[PDB]
């Protein structure tokens, strides 16, 4: 979704 | 969470490559970017995703990471490149009693670069021993004025007599003057009793290793 | 155009209580998270928090939870920033930022957009006018040619001042230097000059200091010692 966010590879959250 | 520690100043001369490294224990597999702020300026993004460039960021500036280590690789150096670098990265965990997944935002502490464009100029040291007026206000205050220095950085120390004296001294950061060379003022606030019970006080600059000192006493 | 415009600079005493906003534009606000960001004066940029404006989700800074409370008000596209009771250490510049979301190959974000900032002081000083003392002719260049002479403008609150030489006439040579806090909470700073030696005995030099905050007017003429 839009409220992604992405931590590094591989790794994101919302 | 864990610290991502940043070299505090890189210099380098006008036209070649200067690199500010960030390391941290995660960044090996979190995505680095890199911010650039001016003195009295607001932040602006250079770098995202470890390498990636935002629009109308040139190609001389790129950035890379190997291992735990991010750099950010300034080719083509000018003295408008001047000012802090920060890199930032994320760290995401959740909690042992749950709460959902808790994301913090981590920041290097920056470093200064700084863009030799002139040759080093050795700093000149007045002194000013306290006015017969604010003496006879009940104050004292010496005042150390450095000027016509480069590059813009030096380091003060104050001694009343022989021993160092680092209570009541303040020091601005070096600003440019109308010639383009440096200035920098240092105070230390002392009692008259203090100024006239002393043989002396002194002001020593530290410019690029190089000492400078006056010293002053009671008239 | 695309921006985030912060509410203006202020002076608060420790105690009181504290609501900075962050005004959104150019892009879809409710999307794109929101970060805060703190700079004390001279230091680097301490992370406070983020919060996503459609649903008001928040991850705050450990060094800033409970001490402070983010918010936002979907209408009128403005994140806030709030305290129930300052303390000196809450002093800072403070940054609204946002978070980007970049939708290439492979996902990632970054502050793309960031505020010009809300510079907050939190002092107990009250409003004070500086003492000015000459800063008697010195020699500077090896007593070749050359003598600083200047004033101090000592103990005022806030900033700025400004200091002229011979009511603006006296522009040459001259530098005015930043300000320094004093433990005290009062501010103090020096503007120089440099002048021929040979001039010493006959020209004249008048530094004017203005303080507007204490409506504090003050010319002092600094002449060559004894």
């Amino acid at each position: 979704t839009k409220k992604g966010i992405a931590i590094g590879p591989g790794r994101t959250l919302y | 969470s864990y610290d991502l520690t940043q070299p505090p100043s890189v210099s380098v001369s006008p036209g070649q490559t200067a690199s500010i490294s960030c390391s941290g224990d995660k960044l090996d597999d979190k995505y680095v970017s890199w911010y650039y702020q001016r003195p009295g300026q607001s932040p602006v993004l250079l770098m995202y995703q470890d390498f990636k460039r935002p629009s109308g960021i040139p190609e001389r500036l790129s950035g890379s990471k190997s291992g735990k280590t991010a750099t950010l690789t300034i080719s083509g150096t000018q003295s408008l490149d001047e000012g802090d670098y920060y890199c930032q990265a994320w760290d995401a965990s959740t909690g042992v009693s749950g709460g959902g997944t808790k994301l913090t935002v981590l920041f290097g502490d920056g470093t200064r670069l700084t863009v030799l464009g002139q040759p080093k100029a050795a700093p000149s040291v007045t002194l000013f021993p306290p006015s017969s007026e604010e003496l006879q206000a009940n104050k004292a205050t010496l005042v150390c004025l450095i000027s016509d220095f480069y590059p813009g950085a030096v380091t003060v120390a104050w001694k009343a007599d022989s021993s160092p004296v680092k209570a009541g001294v303040e020091t601005t950061t070096p600003s440019k003057q109308s010639n383009n060379k440096y200035a920098a003022s240092s105070y230390l606030s002392l009692t008259p009793e203090q100024w006239k019970s002393h043989k002396s006080y002194s002001c020593q600059v530290t410019h690029e290793g190089s000492t400078v000192e006056k010293t002053v006493a009671p008239t | 155009e695309v921006q985030l415009v912060e509410s203006g600079g202020e002076v608060k005493q420790p105690g009181q209580s504290l609501k900075i906003s962050c005004k959104s534009s150019g892009y879809n606000f409710l999307d794109s998270w929101i970060g805060w960001v703190r700079q004390i004066p001279g230091k680097g940029l301490e992370w406070i928090g983020i919060i996503y404006p459609d649903d008001s989700d928040a991850h705050y800074s450990p060094s800033f939870e409970g001490q402070v409370t983010m918010s936002v008000d979907k209408s009128i596209s403005t994140a806030y920033l709030q305290w129930t009771t300052l303390q000196a250490s809450d002093t800072g510049k403070y940054f609204c930022t946002r978070l980007y979301l970049f939708e290439g190959a492979q996902s990632s974000n970054a502050f793309d957009l960031w505020g010009q900032g809300t510079m907050i002081l939190v002092s107990s000083g009250t409003t004070k006018g500086p003492s000015v003392f000459p800063l008697a002719p010195s020699s500077k260049s090896t007593s070749g040619g050359t003598a600083a002479l200047g004033c101090l403008v000592k103990d005022y609150f806030p900033e700025p001042v400004t200091v002229s030489w011979n009511s603006g006439a006296l522009t040459s040579g001259v530098h005015t230097f930043p300000a320094v806090l004093q433990s005290s909470g009062l501010y103090s700073l020096s503007s120089v000059v440099t002048v021929p030696s040979s001039s010493l005995g006959t020209q004249t030099y008048i530094c004017n200091v203005n303080h507007k905050p204490s409506n504090t007017k003050v010319d002092k003429k600094v002449e060559p010692k004894s």
